[PDB]
């Protein structure tokens, strides 16, 4: 089975969050729910475990809960601290396995939150004419540090060829990143329009370049 | 009390071997379940195996991308355990957490590479109309399939640098590393000034120095 974690979660310091985490197949109460936290840089702790239990060393502001309704488990943090801003992932026990949620990036605000700007470039004709295309697709000044990219090419969704950076911070504390989309000259010219969709905090930034314009 | 010390790992080509190692103090190790976990860069946990103590048994079991080709065993006199990495691929570059999951170890980097030096290829992107927002142009330099780390880029010679932001570099499915440094300016500066990126890969003493010109 999968656990299915939201992508990233951020809010003020002193308020609350939740993070949940769902089961896809079989039941949640069923195995035991560990939760870890994983600040930057940093091997991971345990934060939660045995579905609502506290290690010796974590503050009563982290609770762990479970909901047979929604197949999730849930943690949840409040008052929060800025030592708090981590990557949180849930586990459990299946028939023999051990399963990791895909992982929730947890921002504690320290500054306002700021809108992606996207740049997208189409492959120049350097190295078009080297039998090679690169859609270059640069990504700066969001806050949190957290996005997604997808690739369009026309209208359907790109499933090779595409590399993306983790968020970076940049020296005015907000992020960066690149994704790339490979092609051959062939490819480039037989679309009549290439995208590069960014989506930060629930909304999209959608840049198109065209081999005609 | 507890003390989980990694070591082994570094450098490898694919299908090449590695052992890991983790030794541990302050619980009894033959009486404890000890797991292996992963994290590729700026991925996810990724569960890779686990050994039950000699108790129970101390069969060892797998997740399903390491099946036949990693090995999990343990040495409870000696209070070690290993993992013994096989037929490596590039999907396993990945830091290497051993864990009783409770405690985590600090973790060893395990690299699978077959990339070796090459310098950068340097392409122009050209500021258009598409890379003008207001009377600002965006143009840069695409510094594409290098190795290894790291790439420094200036802009006319280092007098250029207001507006300027190289992005850190992305690494390929193919080992090889790309990166972009671009530059906005005025608009009105494009017919009336040159820009040209600087591009310097040391470790294979290569210094490119694209001129990138308008569309």
């Amino acid at each position: 089975f999968m656990l299915t974690q939201p992508h990233s979660v951020s809010e003020s310091p002193g308020k609350t969050v939740t993070i949940s985490c769902t089961r896809s197949s079989g039941s949640i109460a069923s195995n035991y729910v560990q939760w870890y936290q994983q600040r930057p840089g940093s091997s991971p702790t345990t934060v939660i475990y045995e579905d609502n239990q506290r290690p010796s060393g974590v503050p009563d502001r982290f609770s762990g809960s479970i909901d047979s309704s929604s197949n999730s488990a849930s943690l949840t943090i409040s008052g929060l601290k800025t030592e708090d801003e981590a990557d949180y992932y849930c586990q459990s026990y299946d028939s023999s396995n051990q399963v990791f949620g895909g992982g929730t990036k947890l921002t504690v605000l320290g500054q306002p939150k700021a809108a992606p700007s996207v740049t997208l470039f189409p492959p120049s004709s350097e190295e078009l004419q080297a039998n090679k295309a690169t859609l270059v697709c640069l990504i700066s000044d969001f806050y949190p540090g957290a996005v997604t990219v997808a690739w369009k090419a026309d209208s359907s969704p790109v499933k090779a060829g595409v590399e993306t950076t983790t968020p970076s911070k940049q020296s005015n504390n907000k992020y960066a990143a690149s994704s790339y989309l490979s092609l051959t000259p062939e490819q480039w010219k037989s679309h009549r329009s290439y995208s590069c969709q960014v989506t930060h905090e629930g909304s999209t930034v959608e840049k198109t370049v065209a081999p005609t314009e | 009390e507890v003390q989980l010390v990694e070591s082994g790992g570094g450098l490898v080509k694919p299908g090449g071997s590695l052992r890991l190692s983790c030794a541990a103090s302050g619980f009894t190790f033959s009486n404890a379940w000890m797991s292996w976990v992963r994290q590729a860069p700026g991925k996810g946990l990724e569960w890779v195996g686990r050994i039950k103590s000699k108790t129970d048994g101390g069969t060892t079991d797998y997740a399903a991308p390491v099946k036949g080709r990693f090995t999990i065993s343990r040495d409870d006199s000696k209070n070690t355990l290993y993992l013994q990495m096989n037929s490596l691929k590039t999907e396993d570059t990945a830091v290497y957490y051993c864990t009783t999951f409770d405690y985590w170890g600090q973790g060893t980097l395990v690299t699978v590479s077959s990339a070796s030096t090459k310098g950068p290829s340097v392409f122009p992107l050209a500021p258009s109309s598409k890379s003008t927002s207001g009377g600002t142009a965006a143009l840069g330099c695409l510094v594409k399939d290098y190795f290894p780390e790291p790439v420094t880029v200036s802009w006319n010679s280092g007098a250029l640098t207001s507006g300027v932001h190289t992005f850190p570099a992305v690494l390929q499915s193919s080992g090889l590393y790309s990166l972009s440094s671009v530059v906005t300016v005025p608009s009105s500066s494009l017919g009336t000034q040159t820009y040209i990126c600087n591009v310097n890969h040391k470790p294979s003493n290569t210094k490119v120095d694209k001129k990138v010109e308008p569309k």
